[PDB]
This record gives structure tokens, sequence and C-alpha cells, in this order.
């Protein structure tokens, strides 16, 4: 590998991977003065989950079993994204469809965040997260009215809303964040039906973020050398199959973008044209990530012996 | 008309015609990546007519 | 055969040369191909336009 | 082995996610320190979470301060019901003469401690976890006290398994300068590399037993004789098809979008051009 | 005094107010200066939360304290 | 698959009612086999004509058919019959898929055959991993 | 079918195209002029991953120092326009 690979890891050095790992205080001044939030309403777009917080809520919401649970998320924000960092369960007792956190909630919050501060752990509280045990992942009424108390006074706030019952039963996690509107404020103007049916009866009075994970190298080289499973399931994924549904309804949105853009520029102001543009190369860019997988496994496993 | 079929005049038979989804899409996608090109170099040239501000006078 | 067919009851068609009847077992996932077409043709129109802005 | 220990896949992601967060803040490698948590039943050791301790350091020697642990322990024992103190945990190579120090001062706290060590450094394709157990010697003159390895499972529960399944399965997971390519081909990468790490132990084993190093096994032999039979994996003429039509599809989308990526270029030379030469 | 409170989200406030000052005044104070609700606050000096029925004798401070301001929250 | 000759010795400790024929000269015995057996054909075929299908179940042409279709349509078995030409698809794999899985199947012989390395000479395994190095 | 049966080779049987598509096969007797051939094949096996590794690598750093090229060129732009921006600004 020599020169090659030598600083392509630089275990000394902290790679790109983790780079979103390290708290700038300076810049988190700059940008919690500047509040450039109160301006538009649809800032934040993308929360960026790490997995280590993902694998302890998810613990948590399946812990309780049939009842709901609660916690709150440390984290930070950059740019338009909310980046949660870890997370930390609450000493709350509730039932199967009410959680209030009466008194013992409360002192174990900051008692929690000041051993925290000891140890290392810069991040501030960004968002509260709650369980629904097998209805979904939605804001109820009273989960809406306390998304906009905490979000008017404590101003970066989302809510993470997951579903353990589901998540066991269908193999994959049912997570989900969101946000609110203030109160009284932006109305904007076959979809309501199953927006109903989905979400409660404030489906325009809060929005959800697009979810996204990340993780470290270090605990993505202890992941992938875990279990022989992983590195089997990687020389055998088998891309523009198991997801060929979203690529299709990839390409469908896109063409959408792609009309009203082409409407938008015959004649507010976010210039579509880029974003469809940008939409395209990340598919494409998928797709052919998908082709490489292939042809690097057809090259190793299929060019060999005659 | 709205009738996709092709008559066999030697046994007068009149066979159904079932176009193929696949090579539909590879023929149109080819053929608009053709004429984008071409639209793409007679733009070029016009830009290069119109910085040189060259007409019949 | 004709009148489910027409009724779209019965998914098939009729060979009437060799008196056969040839099911639908078809329609399979190629809602990428119709995918692709319609990003063929929003391409089409927006290349047009953009060439045309001005001159 | 002494006792049997289970370990959970979360300690690890706790000690990894400690460690990276300590070398952001600190700019180098450090040392970590921490402690764990689990349950305990007869010769049945399970380690199910873990959280971080204060330690401060006089001259060339680490103390743990007790108060700090004591309110963590009261912290965690109100949301944990039924969990309790197991062991601690460190970062480093091989076990140290300060790691013996540490191990006397957690003795002071439980009778039994556990010792868990991750290796973030190590070079070689087993996992770096070690689990580590105290033993008291009775030799003559001074007495001192030694490590004990340990055979450790890696047990699992549901929601456990579903979220390690989740995390470890994805690859998107690149930000900054770097280019995705540089971010899915490492791990496709990783996988070759440990498939050819295999591979060529394998092949050093069938060539010891040529030799005479190793004693002739007929089975082994045998299965090494059958894996190499499947080695030309599908080269049939349907499967080169298949594989053409996945290429050309590609292609298409390929050229489906570097036309946008064009179109999206052409608007905006356009759009530079018009107010720089503009005919007014 | 130099009382000085801050929210979990790392926000800060800080005011200058009489040593025995009665909390309903304290409260309409913070009402017609900001407007948070009373009944959706939580107060906690050194993880203990503020007991109602207590007035602020027994709490010895002199310099540095340190308020922490918790917003009620529910789920399902 | 269940031959005709093994149940010689079974149909003789069944209870009377249950060896009631069906008005078509065969018994309650001999359907439920059939049956089975072609279920279990369907398990080692990807397609077989009807002359073949009945000539391990007996029922030459026309019956072996008949309790395919049957079979199909109560969602018991997959499947289509091309009757034109006289053969019964049970299940195609798609080449790519197939693929995929002898690429998997290949790793864990990889895998199984290192296990057997580690477990019969434990002592030249770890030698053997220290030199990759070198 | 019957061999089948017995687990010496797993498969599926094809009228239609008269072909015996095998699946999965134990590996029969071996002697002392076979052990070359499978050092053989599997030597060239670990050559095939090594060439695949080092194709990674090289298309890997080729498109690092393409980013690295697109982005050196747009800061250049940028700092030019710059200059000649705060030049006429008093």
């Amino acid at each position: 590998a020599q020169k090659t690979w030598e600083l392509a890891n630089n275990m000394q050095e902290a790679q790109s991977i983790d780079e979103i790992y390290k708290y700038d205080k300076k810049q988190q001044q700059e940008i919690l003065a500047a509040k450039p939030w109160t301006k538009d309403h649809h800032y934040f777009k993308y929360c960026k989950i790490s997995a280590l917080a993902l694998l302890k809520m998810v613990m948590h919401a399946r812990s309780g079993g049939n009842l709901a649970v609660m916690g709150l998320m440390l984290g930070k924000v950059d740019g338009e994204t909310m980046i949660i960092m870890d997370s930390f369960a609450l000493p709350v007792e509730g039932t199967e469809t009410r959680v209030n956190a009466q008194a013992a909630a409360y002192e174990y919050m900051a008692a929690y965040i000041e051993n925290a501060k000891q140890v290392g752990r810069l991040e501030n509280a960004i968002g509260w997260y709650h369980s629904h045990p097998g209805y979904g992942c939605w804001l109820s009424g009273i989960n809406v009215s306390t998304q906009m108390l905490n979000q008017q006074f404590q101003e970066p706030f989302v809510a993470v809303v997951i579903d353990p019952t589901r998540t066991i039963s269908a193999g994959k996690v049912n997570l989900g964040a969101f946000r609110t509107y203030p109160k009284g404020y932006k109305p904007p103007d076959t979809i309501p039906l199953n927006k109903i049916e989905d979400f409660g009866v404030h489906c325009k009075q809060y929005y959800a973020l697009e979810v996204s994970y990340f993780k470290s190298s270090l605990d993505r080289k202890l992941l992938e050398l875990l279990w022989n499973k992983y590195w089997v399931n990687t020389l055998s994924s088998s891309s523009l199959l198991t997801n060929a549904d979203y690529t299709t309804g990839q390409v469908f949105d896109l063409s959408e973008k792609l009309e009203q853009s082409e409407a938008q520029l015959g004649r507010k102001s976010e210039d579509k044209l880029a974003k469809a543009t940008r939409d395209s190369c990340k598919t494409t860019i998928e797709a052919i990530h998908g082709l490489m997988s292939q042809v690097i496994k057809d090259k190793l496993f299929n060019q060999i012996n005659i | 008309g709205l009738i996709s079929a092709r008559v066999d005049s030697h046994s007068k038979i009149l066979y159904a015609r079932d176009v193929d989804q696949r090579s539909t899409t590879f023929e149109k996608s080819l053929l608009m990546g053709k004429e984008f090109q071409r639209r793409a170099k007679a733009m070029m040239l016009r830009a290069a007519v119109l910085r040189n501000q060259i007409h019949v006078k | 055969l004709v009148q489910c067919i027409l009724d779209n009851t019965i998914h098939g068609r009729i060979d009437q040369v060799n008196q056969l009847l040839e099911l639908d077992h078809q329609k399979r996932g190629g809602a990428r191909y119709t995918a692709l077409d319609k990003w063929t043709n929003q391409l089409n129109s927006l290349n047009q336009a953009v060439v045309s802005k001005l001159a | 082995g002494s006792v049997s220990v289970a370990l959970h896949p979360l300690v690890i992601l706790n000690i990894s996610d400690h460690w990276i967060r300590m070398r952001s803040q600190e700019g180098r490698p450090v040392q970590v320190i921490g402690a764990l948590i689990g349950k305990q039943e007869g010769r049945n050791i399970e380690v199910m979470n873990s959280f971080e301790l204060l330690s401060h350091t006089v001259e060339e020697k680490i103390i743990i301060d007790k108060e700090y642990y004591y309110t963590k322990e009261e912290q965690f024992k109100q949301v944990f019901k039924e969990l309790e103190f197991l062991g601690w945990y460190t970062t480093g190579g091989p076990p140290d003469p300060s790691d013996i120090h540490v191990h006397k001062q957690v003795c002071e706290i439980i009778e039994s401690p556990l010792f868990l060590k991750l290796n973030p450094m190590t070079k070689h394709t087993d996992l770096p976890v070690s689990v580590f157990e105290s033993v008291i010697d009775i030799i003559n003159g001074e007495a001192t006290m030694l490590f004990a390895e340990l055979t450790y499972t890696l047990a699992t529960e549901e929601a456990e398994r579903i979220g390690v399944d989740h995390v470890a399965r994805m690859t998107a997971t690149g930000s900054g300068e770097n280019s995705t390519v540089a971010e899915h081909l490492i791990a496709q990468h990783s996988a070759i590399k440990m498939l050819h790490s295999r591979v060529k132990l394998i092949l050093e084993y069938v060539k010891a037993s040529e030799a005479g190093e190793v004693p002739f096994n007929h089975e082994i032999l045998r299965e090494a004789y059958a894996l190499c039979h499947c080695l030309p994996v599908l080269s049939t003429d349907k499967f080169k098809t298949d594989f053409y039509d996945q290429c050309n599809d590609v292609g298409l989308m390929a050229y489906l979008g570097t036309i946008t990526k064009t179109c999206n270029t052409m608007n905006q030379f356009v759009n530079k051009f018009n107010v720089l030469y503009d005919r007014q | 005094m130099l009382i000085k409170v801050k929210t979990l989200t790392g926000k800060e406030i800080e005011i200058d107010i009489e040593p025995t000052d009665k909390v309903e005044r304290i409260k309409e104070r913070v009402e017609e200066k900001e407007g948070i609700p009373p009944q959706q606050q939580r107060l906690i000096y050194s993880g203990k939360q503020m007991n109602d029925e207590k007035t602020a004798a027994d709490y010895k401070i002199l310099g540095g304290s340190v308020l922490h301001l918790v917003l009620a929250l529910r789920g399902g | 698959i269940i031959r005709g000759n093994q149940l010689q010795e079974f149909a003789a400790m069944l209870m009377p009612h249950q060896k009631a024929t069906t008005a078509d000269g065969s018994s309650i015995l001999d359907r439920a086999v059939i049956e089975h057996n072609l279920l279990s054909a369907s398990k080692l075929y990807n397609n077989i004509t009807f002359e073949e299908l009945g000539a391990l179940l007996e029922i030459p042409a026309a019956k072996a058919e008949k309790i395919a279709s049957q079979m199909i349509t109560e969602g018991r078995m997959n499947g289509f019959i091309d009757q034109i030409d006289g053969i019964v698809h049970f299940e195609t794999r798609e080449a790519l898929p197939t693929w995929d899985k002898q690429i998997q199947s290949l790793c864990f012989q990889v895998n199984n055959l290192l296990e057997k390395i580690s477990q019969t000479a434990p002592e030249w395994t770890a030698q053997a991993m220290e030199a990759q190095m070198a | 079918i019957e061999a089948v049966y017995t687990d010496i080779i797993q498969g599926k049987l094809d009228q239609r195209n008269q072909l015996l598509e095998v699946d999965f096969c134990i590996g029969r007797d071996i002697r002392k002029k076979d052990i070359n051939n499978i050092v053989k094949t599997l030597h060239e096996w670990c050559d095939g991953c090594e060439a695949v590794l080092l194709g990674i690598e090289q298309q890997v750093l080729r498109a690092n120092q393409y980013k690295e090229n697109h982005n050196r060129t747009q800061q250049q732009v940028e700092a030019e326009v710059t200059n000649i921006k705060k030049t006429l600004k008093a």
C-alpha cells in the first residue's frame, strides 16, 4: 500500500468521518447568537443521529414493552442540520398511552447534565424523545403542545418518536424526527385523507425532518469486525435490487421537480433547477455505486479458475 | 388509430403487436441525447456570433 | 371469454388461429422503465427552454 | 476459564464513542477510564451498559475519585433498577502496571471487579476487546496481583441486534471533503481484505499439509477441494445476459443525469452571459 | 444578589435581585418581562426541585448561584 | 417421495372408515400421498412434463394435470401450467439472485474451513496469523 | 433424485432444457497429485483479490485528486473576483 494508503487512513489524526465528533464552541456561539431560524420557519430539514444515540433510544423504547418511555437527547446544530451525539434515559413511570415525567425527571435532567459536563461532554440538550408502542410515529395533540412550548423558549429542539413494536415486527427501526410551527402562525393553504390517517389531526401544525444516521471510523471498524456476517453480506449485498423501488420513486419525484424547475425558469427565490440537478446527481451516484459493487464482485468471483 | 396490430397478408391473419418496454426507453433516451447535443452545439455557435456582433448589412 | 375479457374480468387474450387462451402472468415490476420515460420527456422539454431563454 | 462473561454490543460502542470524543477534544489519542454495568448470576456475568468515570493524575499515577462514582451509581440506579457494578474498562495495548494500580483502587469498591480492555490501535483481524480477571498470588516475600485472560461471548437481545444490524448494514456515512467513492470503496476494500486474509490462511494450511509441518487431515483437504471446485461462481450465459442488462440499465441512468448536469451548467452559463453581453 | 439561571439548551439569564424577595412578585416580573407561563416552569437547585411551600431562607447563597430552568414535558 | 410399495403395511392398520374408496377406484390413502408426492416433486424440479409426472405418481396424463391444477388456486403450491406443450413450471430462479446466494455459500465454506483449521491445529494457526504481517 | 436424498449433491432438474443444475456437491477423495492443483487454484484466487484491492486504491486516489482539483479551481476564481472588487471600493 505504501504511500498510497499510509496517509489515506492516518489513525493518528481524525479522518473526515470523525470530523462531526469535534465540538467547535466558537461556531456554536456564533450560530446561536445569529439565530438564523427566526427569519425562516422550514429552516432545519435534516437530523443526523449518531449510532450510539440511535441504539440507546431503540433499546430504551423496547425495554418499556407496551408502556411509553421518554428521555432527552444531547447534540448541536450545523447549517440546516440538527446533529444528535448522545441520548439519556429519564426515570419516569408511564402507561401504554401516557407518560408524564412528574417530579423525578426534572431533577434527573439537570443532575445528569451536570455529571456529564464533568467527564468531558461539551454538547447541550438538543431534543426530547418518547416512544409510541404500537401506533406509529407521529405527534399527538399534547405532543404538539409541549413541542411548541419547548421550541418557543429553547429555540433549537426536535421531537423524536420511536415505535418499538413495529421495529421488532418489521426488522427495521421505526423512527421519526419532527418540528413544529409557532402558535397561530403559518397556515399554508388523496393527500389529506392518508395524511390524517397516518398522522394526527394536526397534520399542518408540524413537519417531519429527514432522518439520517452516521458513525465514526472506530465504530465502523468494530462493527465490521464484530461478526463474520457483515463482510459476507457486503460481498453479496446485491444493490439495485434490494432498493429498486426507492430508486424508481426518486426518479418519479425527480421528474416532478424537473417539471417545476422548467416552469419556474421560463418566467420564492429558490433556484429549483440546482436542487433538481443535485438530486439527480445523488441518485445516479448511488446507481453507479451499485454497478461498481457488481463489477467488483464479478471480477473477484467469476473471473477465477477459467 | 387505437389498434396496435400487424396485418399478415399471406395467411390473412391479424396478429397483435406488443411493444417492448425496455427497448422503447433506450431508443427514446438515446434519441433525446442526440437531439440535445445538436442543440448545445448550435447554441454554442450562436454565442460566438452574438459576442462578435455579426450581421448582414 | 370475449364478454369476460371486455369486462376486465379475465386477464388474457384469445389466439383464434390455434384456439388458445394466453393468460396474463405478466406485468412485473417494470415501473422503472416508465419512470425513465418521464425523466427523458422532462429533459427534452427542459433542454429546449434553456436554449431559447433569450436568444 | 474461571467465570463466564457475556458481552453486549453496546459497551463496545460506548467505549469507542468515548475514545473518539476524547481524541477529538484533546487532539491526540488519550487513555480513557470508565465503568461496567450488568447482571451477575453465580458464575455467569453479563455486561449490558457502561458509563464514563472521572480520574485525576498526580505525578505518574491515576486516582479515580469515589464521590463522582457514587453519585453516578445513585443516578443509574434510578433507571436500571436490577443492574449492578461489575468492573471497569480502558483503552490501550497490553495491560500496564498503572492498570494494576487502578484495579487495586477499584477493588476497594467491589470485591471481585472485572477488567475490560479495548485496543483501538490494533493491527490484526481479531476483536480488540479482551476481558481480564484479578488473581492473587502467594509469591514468597512481596505479594503481587496478576491478570488472567477470559473467554467472552457476544450475547445480544432483539432490539440491540436490530440496532446493530441497521448500523453496520448502512454505508452512507461519508461527510466532508472526501468523495462518496472514498466512503464506499473503502468498505468494499475492507470486506475484500478480510476474505483475502481467510483465503491466504487456508492456502497456507494447504501448503503446510503438502509439505509436512501439519498432519495430513483428509477431511479438511477434501473440503478445500470442494471449495476450489466452486470458485467459478455461476458463469452461465443467462447470468451474463442479466449482468449485461444491469450494466446497460445503469449506463442509461447515468446518461439521463449527465444530461441533467450539462443542462444545469448550460443554464448557469446562459444566466452569467446574459447580464454581461446584454443587448439593450 | 447575583442570581444566574440557565435552560438545558445552554441559554443564559442573569438577574440582580434582593435576597428575600417573595416569589409571587418575581413571577409577575417575569410575566411582564418575558412571558414564560409560571405553571410550566421548574426550578432546580443543586439537583433538587424548589419546594413551593418554603421560603428562601435556608438556601444560604452568596455569589455564583446556579439555577436550572426546565419546561414541562409530556408524551403519548 | 413415497412409493406405493411402502404403504401396503400402512393401509392394514388404518381404521375401516378411512379405507373408503371415493367411487373412482382410488382409496383415501392413495390420494393424500399423491398430493404429497406432487408437492415434494416441485422441490426437485424446475419443470416436468405430464408424461414424466405421471410416471412416478401413476395417474398417467389426465389426472396428474387435474391434481396439479387443483393444488394451485388454493395456496398449496407455487407454479403454472403450459398445457399446449404439456409442462408444469414450479419455481424459476432469476440468475442474479442465484449469483448472490452462491456467493454467500462460498463465503460460508471459507469461514467453516478456517474454523476447522483453528480447531484441529490451534498452535499452527496462531503462528500463521503472526507471520501474515511478514 | 435418489442421489439428492443422500445429500451428496443438491440441485434442481430441468426437463425442458435437459440439464441438472447443481448448487452444491461434496468433495470426493483426494490423492497426492491434486494438492498442487488445490494450491494453484487458491493462489490464483489470492492474486485475484490483490488485483482488485490495488484497483480500488488507485480509483480512490484518482477520485480524490479530481475532487481537490475542482475545489482548487473553484476557490481560485472566487479569489480573483474579490481582489478586483476590493480595489475600487475607496
